[PDB]
């Protein structure tokens, strides 16, 4: 999922401990818009990154997949006053 | 910072360093002063503090309030320490010391924030304090006449000024006269333990009395006590430290007999030992018997048969006070009960005071002790009355030591501020700002008086400044008239040592707080 | 020098600028700092003053020793030079008595 | 009794709490004031690092919960918006004003009197600045702009390189100069595209006489350099045509499907054929371009750039004289493209900048534009250069619009403090104290400047105040109004001669905003905080 | 609670000391990976892969840190790698040394701004001295370029096969060099692709006069060997596909279904006939080719390859001189790529590879790497990338500067001599950062295993003489050698970039005195 | 209005003055007087119904379940399980009246409650509480003098 995070910036890969929230641990929560969408756990039963990519893409869950600029360009977005030429 | 695989100090050690640490110390001192500001002046208010056990302490004394607080800030505890020091050395001014110290720190905080070296501030405080103490000693009013009536009036005025901020301020004349009368009967050391203070619930404040003698509560009478007479018109008192009851002759003593005749002889011998002690007491001519050790019921009945008064388990302090008042001597042996070891009082009487029985030893002409019997409607009421009387007693004793007085109401501190400002206006200029800050800080007390009274502080401050500048030394705050007045002519008098020690302690606390640049707190051990 | 407010594990409050007292109240854990503290306490016991001098000089010596080790010297050579310089300083010191 | 579900703090408690919050916000940024100031490093929970010195940026990135602190944060943001410089000074002044106002209040001085005194003091300070402490920039010449830019860039990552960065900033600002109706020369800063790229040192930063695009050509077959460019700016996607939602294709005769599919792309083919037949060389579109149109442009030997930002495209069109065309439709109801819609530039190239490429539209005609490429050691450094550069551009724009500047280094603050301390004695009784405290509070800026340099703040500020008092009292010594701090040596110095200026608008706006914020927080005497 | 409960803030000398110490730790991580006697390191990726290298940029990239100063140093390493491609280890070490030197004065009562001003003056003088002590290079002499590349690669694992690697890199760089519309470019990133196939021997590695892709013919009957092919490149699929508009049909007659299928077949045939009209021999597409399209092309004896990546298609176009066309009906004769001297689909191991490797005047190339394993080949690819970056740096800027610490000592001596006329408070940081450049000879000697102090003192004494700017340290024998005899030279651009980046990193990290952390992104 | 002051610094470092200052409440100024007057008024209004021949008894149950039906105000207040400090002060006042006199243990509580109730509206008009206490003392002196004046002797 660390590798997939580079491919899909729009996703919010994260982790959580089981204790901070006994059968819970011994025996992948997908959220979109605040509601559960994907409900797959113990995905090791069903490994490298592109296998997980295909596993999630086969069910229409992962969004469809850009040039690397110098560093960035953005400065601001406000009343620019535009580049008025004359008069 | 980095993990540093081996750490220098214990994990959890907290360190603060630099100007922020010092300004945080100043803010903590400000908080401590704020905790006691409104208890200053004739319009001051009491504070109610409840501990974990649920007991409530109500006080107008700065030292008591500060002690009852669980101050844990290392810098803030210095204010409590200097308040306790002022209480120990003088007994009054426990609020003034904290207010002055915190106001000093508040005044020098702006100069601290701009990177001024703390040693300069310390030197300025030392110079200003020395000059202020010298000025106080110079301008303090003393009368070198040794006049009894004038000295008595000075004592009464000082006591009234010391008492006119507590809940007994309405009867302050009465209590001041009582305190002055009590103090002058102490012989040479003015020991506080020679002035007993008894608190009895029920009764008005004006019902409290000063016994020219000794009085203490009845102490666990045995059977046959009610058959004794309870009033003698010229009794001789046998002060004793003796356990008068049938008991083993000694703890390790053992009796070994092999005859019934010896058994009866032993029983008769024990009875005869007790009766011989009692007969030796009786033949001395004494009519009132007081013992530190218990007096048995057999001894009580024996004394009742002879029309004599007995009282066992009397507290040691009360026996010492009785001995000092009457003139006898505490005896551990009854073999030599001569007339020189028996006290004498004009009248002894057992009376009832609000649901408690008290023994009175009045009429002693050469008594060196007293006994306040404080009446009040509540426990904390009597406790606060005792605290106020303690303040007055300490002031009167210090006045006995030296009769040097200054006018209160901020007049002395206004004069000191004017003098310090005038001095600071004639120095190169780096110390000028700091000495001026000290002089301005000396104005907190009249401002606090006006604020507690509910006045407009700024107008009174301006009027006092104008009057002191144009001539006039003892012009302070007149609470009743909402104006200023010549407090010396208003008999608002304070011993000079009170203000001297207040300024000294406040300056020392301010210098100590300023001198610290870093605080380190090691982790607590055995947290459990 | 500025006084330091030090709170030990028993909540006792010490305010002072005496180096030996500060070291005693501080809960030093690093063994090398412990050794420096022992040297300071030995100075305090033997003479009664100069503990802060001991700390400052030891720290400066160790900093410059680290510099010397970084510039390519060996530990033994630094130790030998320090001992020679200490002997020279002990020789020179009596000549400075005013 | 009140039964309100929440926490109610009233009176001196809430006043002290508000002043504490303001003082904490002040102390957050007090160490980043003046040339001896130092930058701050801010780390998020994600781990992003933002090394900055700008006060507005620092206060915007922080997480603040106390409303009395949020007030100063948005005050800094507003000062940045309407001026662009002095974001730290306004926060410091407002916090000090609030502190001294609370100190006055605790002496039983009513807050209304303090507010009236603050208003009078602010008005009189603005009047005194406008009447005594302004220097007309007409006689100074170009040196005034350079000195103002250098002063603005002091205490920044580009401070030492000011001798070169000020020239860059002045040239960039003068490049975009224009006059509108009423004959007012307006300088539309933020029309200078700032491009960042790590690599060579700061001194290799380039000022582009033209425009710079952070985008490359769509296809590798097109040439990467056009000499006599004919820029065509378009606002529509050049892709296969798709019928709208209201149109649906239903086929009953199979012989028409091939013609339908052919026209589906022949429409775009004809559009591009017109575009290229008018003589165009470079085509910029906000929308996308697919492979077919890219191959059309490749065969034509032209340039085609897709996904150009709308603001960038507008700037390019206005600079080169081209006209944005969201569609090819004339008033005759046809599909045409005239040659009058083409902009011209002396050269259009694609340069490589540290293993990355950007398109340079060089020397446009009918208007002069500018862009700045900043080269730094890493991304954080480039961000700080961009922020400092924007501050310098804003300062230059303010100086060029309003031709009045004031001496820097706390000269204005000291003069105002002396003048207001003198003037307070002639107005009111309690508001006199309020004005005196306002004058005292104005002295925080020189004090902070001295403190940050580890100099004797008290003595240095005393010397400055003595100089300004002599200037005000003596009519003939009036030349000392320019005496300001020189933190390099820690001694007073005539800042006007040394060339330490700043726009008067910065001081005036900071004073007004700080006074308003202090009044707003001073009007509060009770707080109710309901439990969520 | 003014700020957030999780917001942590600290300031003062602690922040400066922590930043300098973190930079020193970053330097110490890779200090032992400099010079011809460097030792390699094994990096274990979080994804399970193993990176085995001694290049500074990769080592610093595969490390995760928390302290922001360490992140800044990592970004400096990345910037140095991306800008010039060499000197990545040197810049980190230099930045650490300058930061330690600055901390020396920071412990005293000197403001950081004075240190920064001294550092900037020293950087300007360093640039001037480096430009002064440079020598020109005749790029037309292949021997000098090969020697420069060798000196660039003596410090890597590829140095065992030095002549082969130098020839490969030089040939690839000279072949990818292109000029159009009066604009010169090298562009190593896009073209001149390095493809690695594990197995074989490194001595069998070579640079092709063309490209090579991992593709096979779409149908077995097509020729796998064409002598002088004519190659046509396409973007569009050769298969029937839907349109953009919704185009539902409505069939009522019996024959319309069969007719529609026949028109699909006829459209495929028409597209294939339009392709065939140019009479090509190889057809390459970035998208699918239909089976009917395969048949129609095969009837014309045309080899077809599909699903070729766009970058590979561009490389093929550059190599064989073709142009990608997305509409077969718009295929001109110029679009057909004549110039590919041979095409051959051969079998390497168990995979089919397509070779176009006899092109005349190709502008793109594929470097075929064959080695023991994937990790060895990855290290070899990184070394070849360093070599090609050095070659293009020399081609763009033909200046040259003595290596092996000779330039460091020469610049340090020049700055020290210049510092004798300052008489200012800032002369001390000037001199102390001038002497900070001696770290490169120091670490060279340390890695060589010889005595640091004696050799460094001897080198300094040698540089005090007048004509000794080229006297450096032999990194593999620990002796003082005149580098105009040893022959270790390196581009001036690399030195300039390294010095600028190190000095500016020190300047950036010296302007920080407060750290605030814990706040959320908030946008 | 409680839990002390929430500043925690002027800079950002911890600021602890009093042990467990997070779990300690505090009342300031006129609000404390209002709360005390309210508690005393509640106690006095409870106790006033048991005044006079037509007074009604109170049935007090202790912690052990024992029952004590009584009219004596001092006993009622002694057995009452108050927690408010001012209520404890009222109980102590009643006990003091019982000790000194033995009668009128209910009149004292009602009188104190009425006095504090009047002092409440006096304070609402801006009079300092010490002035109210002084006026109460003067009026009490006048009332005591009048009581002595109108007294009558018995055999
Ligand atoms: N009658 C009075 N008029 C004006 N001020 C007075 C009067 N009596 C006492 N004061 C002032 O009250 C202050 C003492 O208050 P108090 O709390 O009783 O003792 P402390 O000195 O411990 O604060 C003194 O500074 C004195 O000036
Ligand atoms: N060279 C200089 N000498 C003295 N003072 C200066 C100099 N440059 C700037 N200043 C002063 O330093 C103050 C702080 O500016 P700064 O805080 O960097 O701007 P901002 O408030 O926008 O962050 C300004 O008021 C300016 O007058
Ligand atoms: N045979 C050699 N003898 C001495 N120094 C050498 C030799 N080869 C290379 N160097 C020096 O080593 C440095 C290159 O070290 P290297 O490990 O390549 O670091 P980087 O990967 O950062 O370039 C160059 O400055 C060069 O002068
Ligand atoms: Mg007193
Ligand atoms: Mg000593
Ligand atoms: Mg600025
Ligand atoms: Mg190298
Ligand atoms: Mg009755």
């Amino acid at each position: 999922m660390i590798c997939l995070a580079a491919e899909y910036p729009a996703v919010k890969f994260c982790k959580v401990k089981s204790s901070v929230i006994s059968q819970f641990t011994r025996n992948l929560l997908i959220y979109k818009g605040g509601e559960l969408i994907g409900n797959f756990v113990r995905v090791t039963d069903q490994f490298f990154a592109v296998d997980l990519e295909a596993f999630l893409q086969e069910f229409g869950l992962l969004p469809e997949k850009l040039v690397l600029t110098s560093v960035r360009n953005s400065a601001t977005c406000h009343s620019e006053d535009s580049d008025l030429e004359i008069d | 910072m980095m993990p540093t695989p081996v750490i220098l100090l214990k994990e959890g050690t907290d360190s603060s360093q630099g100007i922020p640490q010092l300004v945080s110390n100043i803010s903590a001192c400000q908080v401590i002063a704020e905790a006691v500001r409104t208890t200053l002046g004739p319009r001051g208010m009491d504070k109610l503090i409840v501990d974990g056990r649920g007991k409530a302490t109500i006080s107008n004394d700065g030292a008591t309030i500060l002690k009852l607080l669980d101050v844990v800030h290392p810098a803030a505890k210095t204010l409590v320490d200097i308040a306790k020091s002022q209480d120990a050395e003088v007994g009054d001014g426990t609020t003034s010391v904290t207010l002055l110290a915190a106001e000093f720190l508040k005044q020098v905080k702006p100069y601290v924030e701009e990177g001024l070296h703390p040693q300069i501030i310390i030197r300025a405080f030392r110079t200003a304090t020395q000059l202020a103490v010298n000025k106080i000693k110079e301008i303090a009013v003393t009368v070198k006449k040794a006049d009894k009536v004038e000295q008595r009036k000075l004592l009464e005025k000082c006591a009234m000024t010391a008492l006119s901020s507590k809940l007994i301020s309405q009867q302050k004349a009465f209590f001041a006269k009582m305190v002055v009368d009590a103090v002058m009967m102490l012989d040479d050391l003015l020991q506080l333990k020679m002035i007993g203070i008894k608190k009895v619930q029920g009764g008005a404040l004006e019902d409290s009395q000063l016994v020219a003698g000794v009085a203490f509560k009845k102490t666990f009478s045995y059977a046959g006590f009610e058959m004794q007479p309870k009033k003698y018109h010229n009794p001789k008192i046998a002060l004793l430290n003796v356990e008068l009851e049938l008991k083993a002759e000694k703890d390790n003593a053992e009796i070994r007999v092999h005859t019934v005749e010896d058994y009866q002889a032993i029983v008769d011998a024990e009875w005869n030992i007790l009766y011989d002690k009692l007969e030796k007491i009786h033949h001395s001519g004494a009519k009132v018997v007081l013992s530190k050790l218990p007096i048995g019921d057999v001894a009580t009945q024996y004394f009742a048969d002879r029309d004599m008064f007995c009282a066992g388990r009397v507290p040691e302090e009360d026996l010492k006070r009785t001995m000092m008042a009457c003139g006898g001597s505490i005896q551990t042996s009854v073999n030599a009960l001569s007339a020189d070891v028996l006290g004498r009082c004009q009248v002894f009487e057992e009376t009832q005071i609000g649901g408690e029985r008290y023994n009175f030893f009045t009429g002693c002409p050469k008594a060196k002790t007293c006994t306040f019997i404080l009446r009040g409607g509540a426990e904390q009421f009597m406790e606060e009355t005792e605290r106020s009387l303690h303040d007055a007693i300490m002031i009167v004793r210090r006045a006995i030591k030296n009769d040097s007085v200054v006018a209160g109401g901020g007049a002395i501190e206004m004069e000191l501020s004017k003098y310090l400002r005038d001095y600071s206006r004639t120095i190169p200029g780096k110390q000028q700002l700091l000495i001026g800050a000290y002089a301005k800080a000396l104005e907190i007390i009249p401002r606090q008086l006006c604020d507690n009274a509910g006045f407009d502080a700024t107008n009174i401050l301006n009027k006092l400044r104008a009057r002191h500048a144009q001539g006039g030394t003892w012009y302070g705050v007149d609470i009743n008239n909402e104006d200023i007045a010549d407090n010396f002519e208003a008999f608002v008098w304070e011993p000079a040592m009170v203000r001297i020690n207040a300024l000294t302690a406040a300056s020392e606390a301010a210098c100590l707080i300023v001198s610290v640049d870093e605080t380190i707190k090691n982790p607590r051990s055995t947290v459990d | 020098g500025m006084n330091k407010m030090v709170i030990n594990h028993l909540e006792k409050l010490f305010v002072t600028n005496d180096a030996a007292t500060i070291l005693r109240e501080l809960e030093v854990q690093h063994p090398a700092a412990k050794m420096i503290v022992m040297a300071s306490h030995m100075q305090e016991q033997e003479v009664g003053d100069g503990t802060n001098f001991v700390l400052v000089f030891a720290g400066a010596l160790l900093e410059l020793a680290e510099e010397l080790l970084r510039i390519g010297l060996s530990v033994s050579e630094v130790i030998e030079g320090y001992e020679i310089a200490c002997r020279k300083a002990h020789e020179i010191l009596p000549n400075l008595v005013c | 009794p009140l039964s309100v579900f929440g926490d109610r703090s009233t009176g001196e408690t809430i006043r002290s709490q508000n002043v504490m919050a303001a003082a904490s916000i002040a102390n957050i940024v007090k160490s980043s004031l003046g040339p001896v100031g130092l930058d701050k490093m801010l780390v998020d929970d994600i781990g992003d690092v933002t090394i900055t010195n700008d006060g507005a940026t620092i206060l915007k990135l922080l997480e603040v919960e106390h409303p009395a602190a949020k007030v100063l944060c948005e005050l800094a943001d507003l000062q940045d918006k309407e001026v662009g410089d002095g974001t730290t000074s306004v926060v410091i002044i407002a916090a000090e004003l609030l502190k001294n106002a609370d100190e006055l209040v605790k002496q039983k001085i009513h807050p209304t009197s303090v507010i009236s005194g603050y208003r009078l003091a602010c008005k009189e300070a603005v009047r005194y600045i406008n009447e005594n402490l302004i220097v007309n920039t007409d006689e100074l010449g170009r040196d005034c702009l350079i000195n103002a830019a250098k002063t603005s860039m002091s205490s920044k990552i580009i401070g030492i390189n000011g001798d070169f960065f000020a020239n860059m900033v002045v040239d960039a600002v003068l490049a975009i100069k224009y006059t509108d109706i009423r004959g007012q020369p307006r300088y539309p800063v933020n029309s200078v595209n700032i491009l960042k790229a790590h690599g060579r040192s700061q001194m290799e930063s380039m000022l582009i006489s033209g425009y710079a695009l952070n985008c490359v050509v769509g296809s590798q077959g097109m040439p990467k350099r056009i000499v006599n460019a004919k820029i065509a700016c378009l606002d529509f996607s050049l892709q296969k045509t798709k019928m709208k939602l209201g149109v649906q294709v239903v086929i009953t005769d199979p012989e028409k499907l091939d013609q339908i599919r052919q026209r589906e792309s022949d429409i775009t083919k004809e559009r591009i054929q017109k575009i290229l037949a008018t003589g165009a060389n470079v085509i910029l579109t906000t929308g996308g371009i697919d492979d077919m149109c890219l191959k059309y442009f490749v065969e034509a030997g032209a340039m085609a750039v897709r996904r150009v930002l709308k603001r960038d495209l507008k700037r390019i069109a206005k600079a080169s004289g081209a006209t944005i065309l969201s569609t090819l439709a004339n008033l005759e109801g046809e599909e045409t493209f005239e040659a009058a819609m083409l902009g011209q530039a002396e050269e259009v190239v694609q340069e490589r900048i540290c293993d990355d490429e950007l398109i340079l539209i060089k020397n446009t005609k009918a208007r002069t534009s500018a862009s700045i490429i900043l080269r730094g050691a890493n991304d954080f450094m480039c961000d700080e250069m961009e922020r400092s550069l924007h501050d310098a551009l804003c300062v230059v724009k303010r100086v060029l619009e309003s031709k009045s500047v004031v001496p820097g280094g706390g000269a204005v603050e000291a003069a105002l403090s002396i003048y207001l301390e003198n003037y307070a004695t002639s107005m009111g009784s309690r508001e006199q104290l309020a004005i005196a405290e306002f004058a005292r509070s104005l002295l925080v800026i020189p004090n902070t400047l001295a403190v940050n340099a580890a100099q004797d703040s008290t003595d240095l500020v005393a010397k400055l105040r003595a100089f300004h008092n002599e200037a005000q009292v003596n009519p003939e010594r009036k030349n000392l109004k320019w005496i300001g701090l020189d933190l390099s040596n820690g001694k007073p110095r005539d800042n006007k001669q040394a060339g330490v200026f700043e726009p008067t608008i910065v001081k005036v706006k900071s004073l007004k905003f700080a006074t308003e914020a202090a009044i707003t927080i001073l009007r509060i005497d009770d707080l109710i905080k309901l439990h969520p | 609670l003014v700020l957030s409960q999780n917001t942590k803030r600290e300031s003062g000398r602690k922040v400066q000391s922590g930043n300098i110490n973190a930079a020193k730790t970053i330097a110490d991580i890779i200090r032992t990976c400099l010079g011809p006697k460097s030792m390699m390191k094994m990096l274990l990726d979080p994804m399970g892969g193993i990176v085995m290298t001694n290049d500074g940029n990769a080592i610093l990239r595969e490390i995760q840190v928390q302290h922001p100063a360490a992140k800044s140093m990592i970004e400096i390493s990345r910037t140095q790698d991306e800008e010039v491609g060499d000197g990545t280890t040197s810049v980190i070490i230099l930045a650490g040394e300058m930061l330690s030197v600055a901390e020396h004065f920071l412990e005293q009562q000197m403001h950081p701004t004075v240190v920064i001003s001294a550092y900037r003056k020293a950087l300007d003088d360093m640039i001037s001295t480096l430009k002064k002590i440079s020598i020109p290079v005749d790029i037309s002499d292949s021997d000098m370029m090969l020697n420069i590349i060798n000196s660039s690669i003596t410090t890597k694992a590829i140095s065992r096969w030095s002549s082969l690697a130098c020839n490969i890199a030089l040939d690839a760089v000279k072949m990818v060099q292109f000029e159009e519309n009066g604009r010169k470019e090298i562009d190593i990133k896009k073209y001149a692709r390095v493809e690695k196939i594990p197995g074989g021997i490194i001595e069998d590695s070579c640079v092709l006069r063309g490209v090579m892709i991992n593709k096979d013919v779409t149908h077995p009957r097509m020729r796998r060997y064409i002598k002088n092919p004519r190659i046509v490149l396409l973007d569009s699929s050769l298969e029937y596909k839907k349109g953009e508009s919704q185009t539902d049909i409505e069939i009522t007659r019996e024959e319309d279904f069969t007719r529609i299928l026949q028109m699909e077949e006829e459209y495929i045939q028409q597209l294939c006939e339009d392709i065939i009209q140019l009479k090509p021999d190889v057809v390459i597409t970035e998208k699918g080719i239909s089976d009917l399209a395969q048949h129609y092309l095969m009837r014309a004896n045309i080899t077809a390859i599909r699903r070729v990546r766009k970058t590979d298609n561009n490389r093929i176009a550059r190599a064989c001189g073709a142009r990608i066309v997305s509409r077969p009906e718009e295929l001109r004769e110029d679009d057909v790529g004549t110039g590919a001297g041979l095409l051959e689909i051969k079998k390497i191991g168990d995979e089919y590879f397509t070779f176009i490797t006899d092109c005349k005047d190709p502008k793109a190339c594929t470097i075929l790497l064959r080695g023991a394993s994937k990790e060895i080949l990855s290290e070899v690819e990184r070394n070849l990338q360093d070599a090609m970056q050095v070659c293009r740096n020399v081609l763009l800027d033909p200046q040259l500067v003595p290596g092996g610490g000779a330039s460091e000592m020469a610049v340090a001596h020049a700055l020290t001599e210049k510092s004798k006329a300052m008489t200012g408070v800032e002369q001390w940081p000037y001199r102390a950062v001038a002497q900070a450049l001696e770290v490169i000879p120091r670490t060279l000697i340390q890695n060589c295993g010889a005595s640091t102090i004696r050799l460094l003192t001897s080198l300094r004494a040698k540089h005090t003489q007048e004509n000794c700017e080229t006297w450096g340290v032999n990194g593999e024998t620990g002796t003082l050698v005149d580098m105009k005899e040893l022959g270790i030279w390196e581009p001036l651009a690399v030195k300039l970039q390294t010095y600028k980046t190190a000095v500016e990193t020190a300047v950036l990290l010296l302007r920080i005195d407060d750290i605030v952390s814990g706040h959320k992104k908030k946008g | 209005a409680s839990m002390g002051t929430l500043a925690f610094d002027e800079y950002g470092r911890p600021f602890l003055i009093i042990k467990d200052q997070d779990r300690k409440s505090r009342l300031m100024g006129l609000e404390a007087l209002k709360s005390h007057i309210m508690a005393a008024k509640a106690v006095a209004n409870t106790m006033r119904t048991s005044l006079g021949p037509n007074g009604l008894d109170k049935m007090m149950v202790d912690k052990d379940g024992d029952v004590t039906v009584t009219n004596d105000g001092a006993t009622i207040l002694s057995m009452m399980d108050v927690d408010h400090q001012i209520a404890k002060l009222m109980v102590e006042l009643s006990k003091s009246q019982d000790d000194e006199i033995g009668d009128g243990t209910t009149g004292v509580v009602v009188l104190a409650g009425a006095l504090l109730e009047e002092a409440e509206q006096l304070l609402d008009r801006g009079i300092h509480p010490i002035r109210i206490a002084d006026g109460y003392e003067q009026a009490a002196r006048v009332a005591i003098e009048h009581l002595d004046k109108i007294s009558d002797s018995v055999l």
